[PDB]
RNA sequence: UGUGCUUCAUACGUAUGUAAGCGUAUUACCGGCCGGUACUAUUACUUUGAACAAAUUAGAG
RNA sequence: UCAGAUCAAGAGGUAAUGAUUAAUAGAAGCAGUUUGGGGGCAUUAGUAUUACGACGCGAGAGGUGAAAUUCUUGGACCGUCGUAAGACUAACUUAAGCGAAAGCAUUUGCCAAAGAUGUUUUCAUUAAUCAAGAACGAAAGUUAGAGGUUCGAAGGCGAUCAGAUACCGCCCUAGUUCUAACCAUAAACGAUGCCAGCUAGCAAUUGGGUGUAGCUACUUUUAUGGCUCUCUCAGUCGCUUCCGGGAAACCAAAGCUUUUUGGGCUCCGGGGGAAGUAUGGUUGCAAAGCUGAAACUUAAAGGAAUUGACGGAAGGGCACCA
């Protein structure tokens, strides 16, 4: 594992083999519709959804409580991102290593952590440009990037 | 990163083999390596595996004899005609009196001792004696 | 295009001087001509006058610089040390 | 240990400002804070011998001996 | 061939680590390819005691210690024969013995 | 051992012992507490590798603490373990 | 460039409503509008003062942002330069209760 | 869509290795089970073909 | 009107009305808890080595195989309080850790990043490896400033020696130091490319998790901390031998390269020299770097091991041809 790091350990979540389950919720199954988007108005990226109603509600997997997955239900209330998300994150770190290297030079090695995420930005562009969630004509430009993440 | 099943489960059971093992534990049985072992099952070799169906990708406990010698995989899958049939036979296969290399031909995943008879040409998917 | 392959802004002094002296000139002679963005309203105005005086052409605040860079390296640690001896002595 | 040396400090500049060395040598002859740096960072690590090492006295305020007459008499 | 497993000692997950400097040689040897000696003396012989604690005005007065690291040049550990040239199946013996006698090098 | 070969049925302490994902079927070591803060007896469903703070009707205070593995209730937590 | 209102900014960026510029700001704070007036660091002296002494009349809170005009202009997703932002009706942020 | 059963044709109560009958309709008409007949996601691979000089080569007599 | 055909259907009604898994693949997250001589910038400490200032002392002192050079217009050496400067971060220091590799050790603050663990989080094949091309790259060397203690190629002396442009000894220069650039090589080594699956014992430790009323510090026991054994991940070390392998030395990989075998990808070699030379091209401020032959010559060069040789090789012993 771990495309550009050597450390090659594994950790994941195990899901269990029974699908159903909870047999104990209060309400409706599809009233995490009001709380997906209720939760996605206040500008929740999907994952910390995902684990916000591990705990409140406490649902444990959305696409057996609903037919589908939290991101998809998002855009059926219309809340779908501007980017997706693993690449508003991705890009967020890219940016944030260019600030430090606007004020913190003689650094060779938060640079060379900089070519790492712009490497697989480049990676996750070159993928979402071919399944179609990203238009072409879209690249990685490091000068407009700062004003799309903030 | 696994570019292929069918070579990370046959050194996984020719090394638990020659430690003579009676079970291993194969992952993640794509149906390919499951009717490769149907040819290998009915020939005597193995015995009768269980498949544990997990919904991620499956494994099987795979019992087993202690007949084989060496069950491996042939890559790349070389397409094989008939003709050209017997040269992948004779420079493998230690005699022509024993032995398989179990071809996919075009009506499914045979040995070369039915495929030559019911006249049919594929590609070669491994080999067990 | 491109125009010269080396050069740059001291092709203009071509063939005289000597290698070493266009190319120690070179890295005054663009920064002294460069835009720097102004520090007081934002833009890429902080042009020089003269050597040591630059001054932005909106906001009308000239400034007392270097004699080629608009800031010096050497005065950005005067300016960050006195401060940190002005936060000692002060409170 | 960056926390134990964050707690070893605290108390020495709590014992230091004092009421000047009368208190203070005292308390070093006594070692009264190598037996309270001591059971304080216990809650953190079980320490060992802990010995105070060095003092350094770089700054004399005065000479002036109406503070020494009752400092020596 | 590769006389060692170990090479010279502890280079593993570094790439490359410091030097110290010989004690006998001056070297400039790394800090594990290195024979250490933490040297601990009485500094008075334990023979000569006797004249000294005579003139112990206290409790005898119990002697300090002398304490040293001795970083030495491989070269010039076998010259002063803190090692020696030992068999290549008694290379492989690492922390055996000490097992030897009372306080030794004091003496 | 050429003879562990109930891979088919192992002990039930064996494979509690070995991994998540080690074994022969993937399963959580996680559950979800339905806990009853005896401040206010609303009872809030919460994860035990929890990946979120709760609050409750009437006692909400944080009832809960991240961690690295599972998640420290906050001592006054009468909760009980319970697929219900 | 504090990372607890570049996150807040970029919700009234989609969801709210505001006015961003100087004259537009004082627009909204003689009219009792805004609820937020976030203002630069580079912004002049003058221009600081009487934005807050408009706020000290109209009781708007003003933030005194952490950056130049370059940095709020990229915080607010925009490819010029703001010294002054008028926060009026925020959707989703809680911008009102974030104190300094 | 993998086969199961029901089978029967077929090596010896057993063996289908050709096929037929349930998984709601593996393409609509007339002819005397049988023909004209309407309709064919794709490429690689593979089966048998077509198609093309002789001498050579393999090699029949 | 049939309209051979061809656009769109009165759309509101009748179709289980449509999104496979979630990889002991990856990626990203987290109310996440951390952890590490990882990199940057400030801050700051430690003795030491100098060099000087006082003061006491009295003729020595450096050094070395023996020396001499050298330091004492005695005030040295030494003892002492000092002030100042530049370096270097001991001991703790490990078969520990971090890092892509080169490398990384005084605290404290701030900055950005990382593995791993945890996770009934998120996306859904995004992954693997790689010509060209990019980023980093010990030391030395080079530029341009600021420094300039210690050390010290070069140089200058003193010995030793047949000789001594050497080893040894003295003051030292470029350099070591910091900044802004260049260079791009090391025995840059594990002489061992990277992702993936399997195959075994035994003991330690780094990091995280989870049951030990195992102990245990005391607010009262509890909450914590420390350890205890018991598990568990990713390993890294260590040692023992394979159903291993190899020419052996040896190696849990350097094995599963069966009975010429087959998981995928990339680089390199084809006897020894001539030679990493000539030459062209390219990079460079230079030094030089990345590319890179042939003529001619040669019957051997080489690897791992064995017996003798039995020497500034240690050990244990013997003799009046010692």
């Amino acid at each position: 594992g771990r495309m550009h790091a050597p450390g090659k350990g594994i950790s994941q979540s195990a899901l269990p083999y029974r699908r159903t389950v909870p047999s104990w919720l209060k309400l409706n199954a599809d009233d995490v519709k009001e709380q997906i988007k209720k939760l996605g108005k206040k500008g929740l990226t999907p994952s910390k959804i995902g684990i916000i109603l591990r705990d409140s509600h406490g649902v444990a997997q959305v696409r057996f409580v609903n037919g589908n997955k939290i991101l998809r239900i998002m855009k059926s209330v219309g809340l779908k991102p501007d980017i997706p998300e693993d690449l508003y994150h991705m890009i967020k770190k890219a940016v944030a290593i260019r600030k430090h290297l606007e004020r913190n030079r003689k650094d060779k090695d938060g640079k060379f952590r900089l070519i790492l995420v712009e490497s697989r930005i480049h990676r996750l562009a070159r993928y979402y440009k071919t399944k179609s969630v990203l238009p072409p004509n879209w690249k990685y430009e490091s000068s407009t990037a700062s004003a799309l993440v903030a | 990163v696994r570019m292929n099943v069918l070579a990370d489960a046959l050194k996984c059971i020719n090394n638990a083999e020659k430690r003579g093992k009676r079970q291993v534990l194969l992952r993640p049985c794509s149906k390919v390596i499951i009717k490769f072992l149907t040819v290998m099952m009915k020939h005597g070799y193995i015995g009768e595996f269980e498949i544990v169906d997990d919904h991620r990708s499956g494994k099987i406990v795979v019992n087993l004899t202690g007949r084989l010698n060496k069950c491996g995989v042939i890559s790349p899958r070389f397409d094989v005609p008939i003709n050209d049939i017997e040269k992948w036979t004779n420079n493998l296969l230690p005699s022509r009196q024993f032995g398989y290399v179990v071809l996919t031909t075009s009506g499914g995943i045979m040995d070369h001792e039915e495929a030559r008879r019911k006249h049919l040409g594929g590609k070669i998917l491994g080999f067990f004696f | 295009a491109k125009r010269t392959k080396k050069v740059g802004i001291v092709g203009k002094y071509g063939t005289r001087y000597g290698a070493s002296l266009r190319k120690m000139v070179k890295k005054m002679e663009i920064t002294q001509h460069s835009k720097y963005t102004c520090s007081f309203c934002g833009k890429d105005s902080m042009k020089r006058a003269v050597v040591g005086i630059w001054s932005c052409k909106r906001c009308k605040r000239t400034v007392a610089g270097g004699a080629w860079v608009y800031s010096t390296t050497a005065a950005a640690s005067v300016r960050s040390a006195v401060r940190r001896l002005r936060e000692t002595k002060e409170q | 240990v960056r926390k134990i040396r964050a707690r070893m400090t605290d108390i020495i500049t709590n014992e230091v400002s004092g009421a000047d060395l009368k208190q203070l040598v005292n308390k070093l002859a006594l070692d009264s804070i190598a037996k309270d740096i001591e059971k304080s960072c216990q809650r953190i690590y079980p320490l060992h011998d802990v010995y105070i090492r060095k003092v350094k006295v770089l700054k004399k305020p005065r000479f002036d001996v109406s503070k020494l007459l009752e400092l020596h008499g | 061939t590769k006389k060692r497993r170990n090479g010279g000692r502890n280079k593993h997950n570094r790439g490359h680590v410091k030097p110290v400097r010989c004690t006998n040689c001056a070297r400039c040897v790394p800090k594990d390819k290195a024979i250490k000696k933490f040297v601990i003396r009485n500094i008075v012989e334990a023979a000569a005691v006797r004249d000294i604690t005579e003139a112990s005005i206290w409790d005898s007065y119990v002697l300090p210690k002398l304490y040293a690291k001795l970083h030495y040049c491989v070269s010039c550990a076998i010259h002063s024969k803190v090692v020696r040239n030992r068999s290549r199946e008694a290379r492989r013996i690492r922390t055996p013995p000490l097992r030897s006698f009372p306080k030794d090098m004091a003496r | 051992m050429p003879l562990a070969k109930d891979l088919l049925h192992p002990l039930p302490a064996e494979e509690k012992r070995k991994h998540k994902l080690k074994r022969l079927v993937q399963h959580p070591n996680s559950y979800f507490m339905d806990v009853k803060c005896p401040g206010c007896y609303r009872i809030t469903t919460v994860f035990s590798h929890a990946q979120g703070v709760v609050v409750c009707a009437g006692c909400a205070t944080i009832l809960c603490q991240p961690t690295g593995g599972r998640a420290k209730l906050t001592e006054g937590c009468s909760f009980r373990r319970k697929p219900q | 460039a504090l990372e607890s209102t570049n996150a807040r900014l970029a919700l009234v960026m989609k969801s709210g409503k505001y006015c961003l510029g100087y004259k537009q700001t004082l627009k909204t704070l003689r009219q009792g509008k805004a609820k937020l007036v976030l203002i630069a660091s580079n912004t002049p002296a003058l221009r600081k003062s009487e934005i807050e002494y408009y706020a000290m009349l109209a009781k708007t809170e003003v933030q005194h942002y952490s950056g130049t005009n370059i940095e709020l202009g990229t915080a607010c997703g925009k490819y010029f330069r703001v010294c002054t932002l008028s926060i009026t009706d925020p959707g989703d942020s809680d911008i009102i209760r974030s104190l300094e």
